RNA sequence: ACCAAAGCUAGCUCAACAUACUAAACAAAUACAAAAAUACACCAAAAUAAAAUAAAACAUUCACCUAACAUUAAAGUAUAGGA
RNA sequence: ACGAGCUACCCAUGAGCAGUUUAAAAGAACCAACUCAUCUAUGUGGCAAAAUAGUGAGAAGACUUGUAGGUAGAGGUGAAAA
RNA sequence: CUCGCACACGCUUACAUCAGUAACUAAUAAUAUACUGAUAAUUAACAACCAAUAAACCAAAACAACACUAAAACGUUUAUUAAUUACAUUGUUAACCCAACACAGGAGUGCACCAAGGAAAGAUUAAAAGAAGUAAAAGGAACUCGGCAAACACAAACCCCGCCUGUUUACCAAAAACAUCACCUCUAGCAUUACUAGUAUUAGAGGCAAUGCCUGCCCAGUGACACCAGUUUAACGGCCGCGGUAUUCUGACCGUGCAAAGGUAGCAUAAUCACUUGUUCUCCAAAUAAGGACUUGUAUGAAUGGCCACACGAGGGUUUUACUGUCUCUU
């Protein structure tokens, strides 16, 4: 009823979502990569 | 039939071989030379791995007919977790024995007495009680594998404090978790009791016979019962490695060679982990047996014949609330055949030691209807427990 | 992402096995069947359906077993009984007044005459007589049984013709079947549950049904008493 | 939010995720959960006896420097095999299939020490 | 009188020439939850681009819009279009 | 392309419900923890991009709750409020 | 005056020692858990990491003795193998996390309610207005849309709509809406990922809402089935005029026409177009309110359900009793 904390960290949960290995097991997650290391990304993912 | 397999959870099967290989004369390519997948070039087909020194984890568990035991013949093994279905018929068909209603007068004669009593026997047992249920933890209810074991031990030493009054109570000994096997043949099928026992006590003098000759002579026109639909064997487990030799759990010498009394738990949580109190009284049957075998070949040999000096077992089952008692003779090795002599075996069934035991105050409408403490108290059941530890004596 | 059946299971065994609900959720991951999910955690027992199984193939001939005790099984409507002969237990459905310490005959020889009809011994449909309840009816030689396994539904043969069988389901539908099938004489247990009744919307809900939607969907054709004639006897006797 | 510019180590993560900090293992799980620790796997540091050894971690000023010539592999042949081959030729005796007398190993799994593999870490 | 004002370098843009085209750094660790030496595997895949718009609406149609090998002309000609 | 760490529903794995009234752990009753948010007053760039104070409904169930997984826009989900 | 210690999840040196703060950070000053510089620190017993195959075993947790229905997390032993070799690696601080903030918000478990943790007022004066709290003469709803709010009150009864507990528009509607036990219609004779490890007493697609008394007539049209005639309304839907007639009134009846049948039972000025403040009785000193009757409602009406009742309701309306600054009238 009092929203703007959607937000709850969790680190199990967020290197599952956004991790490195998971961006590479999908053909669309590799070109996620791929256009963070031509736009010259300091981090490509979490 | 339906088979109890599914598609989706059994292991894929491999995929199908390319092409190439099926064409006679032709050296297919495949990416086994930069020995990464590549797409496009054939997937290769490797010979089995072998490795030149053989390593004792990572290996493949060698079949079970490599073993040097390995027999073609099926024996039938029954160790501690085995159940049977007719647990007193089929114990009692498996053994060749004759179930005997009541303790033998030998043994219910010996604590009648009241010169056989221990100082505040009422009010000790009381104690022993309260000790093993409630007191003896920190926790407010004392988990089944806690208080088991402890009122078992508890009565023990009730009874081992006679050892005053009976001088004779020193020759006898516990021992733990030993290696037993007892293997016989039976109406042309093999059975063997291996596995372990919760406690045993041992004496340095065998327990004299119980069965006066009368008794034994009857046995020999007492009947078998039999049940058709089920077969002796079910509730045992068929090995088909295993030793045809009667091992006890000691070595040649042991200074007290000859044991007294069996103690089984059935210590869990659970109530489908625990005997049945009909099953439990099964596992007492062949365990006594079997100690009494290996006795009656180690002292007489291999060769089967009846016995002119018989060997007696006792054993007592424990619940934590209900008791169990078995005292057997043994009078024949040859059971091969059901028509000679027969054994006999003395159950007493569900002896109640209590019948509950309130660890908390009960309270109904603001008042305490029931204090703390057991609720029922029947002495006779340890009564009949101190009769079988000073048996011998 | 994928998931994996609980149907994992190879060797039969009496005890209970394990058992994960779904939902209605497909391998996918997407609702396909509405209406269920949130019931009580529940344990599967492995049911033997092929009523005649030996134990060795060294003796085919008929086998007699014993029945030890009559239990409730949470998947099905029915009653499963304990049967126990030889050296293996089985769970197989319980008729109308199966109980404890009764015994069970399983045959399958064909006889001439006839053989009398128990209320729990299972025989060839070409040895049953004209008039005999049966269920547990098996569609095809050693398929199994299939069909008339809900409580209280029996089936009813009506003749045999040229060697073959036909039998009545409970939907009034004939069935034609060849007579070396194997099929249970009697009634399944439970008879009563038919008439058995909900008392709240929690027990739904305990059972495992969800609530159905709220939209409010007009009637079409569909709906009204449909007056149908009986469809045609379904065989399954291949004619060469 | 959190932050996904700095480095990801044990002491960021719950207690299930525990990574080394880039020690070696010496060692495995045993039985009982007990850590198993191989003698071999442990390195065994090799120390020479420095009583009787002078020599120290500084050179004087006055010691001149030398032309900086890195060893090189023709060098090398040319002062420790060359003689020797150079002889034997001369008196006869070379032996262009075996050339093991001279310090060629024809294969390197022989010996407790490769080269190509690098067996000796240091 | 405060706040402010002024500077000319950093580098960039568009071409041309041009080698012929994923730089620099890779001792160790990097697709276990990347940068964590070390165990019986599964591995992988393609299906015409659509529409905003123009026809003062919008349904057939609407240049360029992925793949042309260029320039001066033939020529905005022959043809194709709810013509 | 990226999103179910908030929310709707579900699959796993865990954890809570004291006292009081009744043969009752009965989608019963009184009342806390706990969960919803009926009525009114402050607040309206506020403590708060939905709160505080008083008062309320449920409180052994179709109940609350932690961790983690699944369904993705021509869709998902829904005890239909578009 | 009282949300205190610890773990998990999260944050990541913001913690500790010493020194400095003209200025930066704290919404101010002192000053330093929060700003700057230097130095230093969390030491494993607790926690993470921490064997495989074959076989025996139908028998719940609730003090569990023994039972209930919704049928239930929680394993031992035997056999065959398993590198055997002190000291491995990793988490140990904090006044902290998610909300733009050093935010009156959000936040799981164990044990206490304290032995622990904290400060409502920067200094004055004591105007109006506003917010919160206490008390009051006589009267006790005369206030007002409503008894909203407040109260030394904390009770009694009638009616309308839903049966009931439950659920929904996170952030203007919590309801008479949805769901629900019950009843009924409809579609399906069956195998390896849903339904289902099920088999018509089963499982889906829906309607209507317990119970009790009932659910009338109509296949012409449309739809569905049959896929032909035809069959189906607890399928979508429908369920009548004109004229005369017993002194008068009313219209049992009669003439005539069209339809697939012509609104049957019940209830009724209702949450039901308008007429409407229908008429009458009871309640009040006074009644466009409320309850009970009369009743063509020519636009009520029977599972798009009619009607009656117990229990229930932070729904909507009315009455009595008790209380009170709601109000006469404010202090
Ligand atoms: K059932
Ligand atoms: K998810
Ligand atoms: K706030
Ligand atoms: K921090
Ligand atoms: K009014
Ligand atoms: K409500
Ligand atoms: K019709
Ligand atoms: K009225
Ligand atoms: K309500
Ligand atoms: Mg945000
Ligand atoms: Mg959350
Ligand atoms: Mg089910
Ligand atoms: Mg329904
Ligand atoms: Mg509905
Ligand atoms: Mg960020
Ligand atoms: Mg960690
Ligand atoms: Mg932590
Ligand atoms: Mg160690
Ligand atoms: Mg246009
Ligand atoms: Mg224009
Ligand atoms: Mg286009
Ligand atoms: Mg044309
Ligand atoms: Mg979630
Ligand atoms: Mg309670
Ligand atoms: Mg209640
Ligand atoms: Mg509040
Ligand atoms: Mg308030
Ligand atoms: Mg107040
Ligand atoms: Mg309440
Ligand atoms: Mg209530
Ligand atoms: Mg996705
Ligand atoms: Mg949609
Ligand atoms: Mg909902
Ligand atoms: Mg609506
Ligand atoms: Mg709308
Ligand atoms: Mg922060
Ligand atoms: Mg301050
Ligand atoms: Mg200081
Ligand atoms: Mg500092
Ligand atoms: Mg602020
Ligand atoms: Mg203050
Ligand atoms: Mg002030
Ligand atoms: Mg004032
Ligand atoms: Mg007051
Ligand atoms: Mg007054
Ligand atoms: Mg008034
Ligand atoms: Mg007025
Ligand atoms: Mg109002
Ligand atoms: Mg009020
Ligand atoms: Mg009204
Ligand atoms: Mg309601
Ligand atoms: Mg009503
Ligand atoms: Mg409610
Ligand atoms: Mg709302
Ligand atoms: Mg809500
Ligand atoms: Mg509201
Ligand atoms: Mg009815
Ligand atoms: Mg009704
Ligand atoms: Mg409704
Ligand atoms: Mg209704
Ligand atoms: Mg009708
Ligand atoms: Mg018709
Ligand atoms: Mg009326
Ligand atoms: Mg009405
Ligand atoms: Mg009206
Ligand atoms: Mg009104
Ligand atoms: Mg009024
Ligand atoms: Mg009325
Ligand atoms: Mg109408
Ligand atoms: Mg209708
Ligand atoms: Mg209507
Ligand atoms: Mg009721
Ligand atoms: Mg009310
Ligand atoms: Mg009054």
């Amino acid at each position: 009823k009092a929203r703007g904390n959607e937000y709850q960290p969790s680190n199990i949960k967020r290197k599952h979502k956004h991790g490195w290995v998971r961006r590479l097991r999908t053909p669309t997650g590799v070109q996620v990569i791929l256009r963070r290391m031509h736009k010259g990304r300091k981090s490509l993912s979490h | 039939a339906y088979e109890w397999g599914v598609r989706s959870t059994r292991k894929p099967e491999p995929p199908p071989l390319d092409r190439v290989y099926e064409i006679p004369g032709l050296e297919p390519i495949t990416y086994a030379g930069k020995m990464h997948f590549m797409p496009g070039l054939a997937r290769p087909v490797f010979p089995p791995w072998d490795p030149g020194w053989t390593h004792p984890k990572f290996r493949r568990l060698p079949p079970l007919h490599e073993h040097p035991l390995y027999k073609d013949q099926a024996c039938y093994v029954f160790h501690q977790r085995c159940r049977l279905l007719e647990g007193v018929k089929q114990a009692l068909w498996l053994t060749k024995t004759q179930l005997i209603e009541g303790l033998p007068e030998k043994v219910l004669r010996l604590a009648d007495d009241p010169r056989n009593h221990i100082e505040n026997q009422d009010e000790r047992v009381l104690n022993a009680i309260s000790h093993a249920r409630l007191w003896h933890s920190t926790e407010d209810i004392p988990k089944r594998e806690t208080y088991c074991p402890v009122i078992v031990d508890s009565l023990i030493q009730l009874c081992k404090s006679q050892i005053l009054k009976h001088p004779s109570l020193a020759r006898r000994i516990c021992a733990q978790n030993n290696t037993l096997s007892a293997t016989w043949n039976r109406e042309s099928i093999l059975l063997q009791v291996h596995g372990s026992s919760g406690a045993r006590l041992n004496a340095k003098d065998p327990l004299p016979p119980v069965a006066s000759q009368e008794e034994v002579e009857a046995t020999k026109n007492h009947v078998l019962e039999t049940f058709y639909p089920i077969s002796p064997t079910m509730g045992l487990q068929e090995c088909n490695v295993y030793d045809v030799n009667d091992d006890t759990g000691f070595q040649e010498g042991y200074p007290y060679p000859c044991p007294h009394t069996l103690y089984f738990l059935e210590s869990a949580n659970l109530r489908p982990r625990r005997f049945q109190p009909d099953q439990l009284r099964a596992k007492m049957i062949l365990f006594a047996f079997g100690s009494a075998l290996a006795q009656a070949r180690l002292l007489y040999g291999n060769d089967s014949k009846v016995l002119e000096q018989p060997v007696v077992v006792q054993s007592v089952g424990t619940d934590g609330r209900l008791f169990q008692f078995l005292v057997l003779q043994l009078n024949t090795t040859d059971l091969a055949s059901d028509e000679g002599v027969k054994n006999l075996a003395w159950v007493d069934s569900d002896q109640l030691l209590y019948q509950h035991f309130w660890c908390l105050p009960v309270i109904k409408k603001k008042v305490v209807v029931e204090p703390v403490g057991p609720i029922g108290f029947q002495p006779e059941t340890f009564r009949k427990f101190l009769a079988l530890y000073l048996h011998g004596a | 992402a994928t998931s994996v059946s609980w149907k994992s299971r190879t060797k039969y065994t009496v005890m209970p096995v394990k058992m994960r609900k779904s939902g209605g959720r497909n391998h996918t991951g997407q609702i396909q069947v509405h209406g269920i999910g949130g019931g009580h955690k529940q344990r599967y027992r492995m049911i033997d359906f092929l009523r005649f199984r030996p134990e060795h193939e060294s003796k085919p001939g008929p086998f007699e077993e014993k029945v030890i005790a009559v239990r409730y099984d949470p998947c099905r409507s029915a009653d499963i009984a304990l049967v126990a002969g030889g050296n293996r237990k089985r769970w197989i459905i319980a008729t109308e007044n199966m109980k404890a310490g009764d015994t069970v005959l399983n045959s399958d020889h064909i006889g001439r005459m006839a053989v009398a009809a128990r209320e729990g011994d299972a025989h060839p449909l070409g040895a049953l007589p004209v008039g005999t309840l049966i269920n547990n009816v098996e569609s095809e030689p050693g398929r199994g049984a299939q069909y008339i396994r809900a409580a209280g539904t029996c089936g009813v043969l009506l003749r045999k013709v040229n060697g073959t069988a036909i039998i009545q389901l409970p939907s009034k539908r004939q069935m034609q079947v060849l007579e070396t099938c194997i099929a249970t004489v009697g009634r399944v247990s439970n008879v009563d549950h038919n008439k058995r009744v909900i008392g709240k919307a929690g027990r739904n809900r305990w059972l495992g049904k969800r609530p159905n939607s709220g939209l409010w969907q007009r009637k079409g054709g569909w709906a009204g008493r449909k007056i149908r004639p009986l469809p045609p006897m379904k065989s399954y006797v291949k004619l060469p | 939010g959190a932050d996904r510019m700095s480095k990801w180590t044990s002491k960021r993560g719950p207690r299930t995720f525990c990574k080394g900090r880039g020690a070696k293992g010496t060692g495995f799980h045993g039985r009982d959960g007990k850590f198993v620790q191989i003698k071999e796997m442990i390195p065994e540091l090799v120390v020479p006896e420095l009583a009787g050894f002078k020599l120290k971690p500084y050179v004087n000023y006055r010691a001149p420097e030398g032309t900086d010539t890195p060893l090189t592999a023709k060098q090398l042949f040319l002062e420790t095999a060359a003689p020797a081959i150079e002889k034997d030729f001369k008196a006869g005796t070379f032996d262009p299939e075996h050339l093991e007398k001279y310090g060629f190993e024809p294969t390197q799994e022989g010996k407790l020490f490769q080269l190509y593999p690098k067996n000796f870490p240091r």
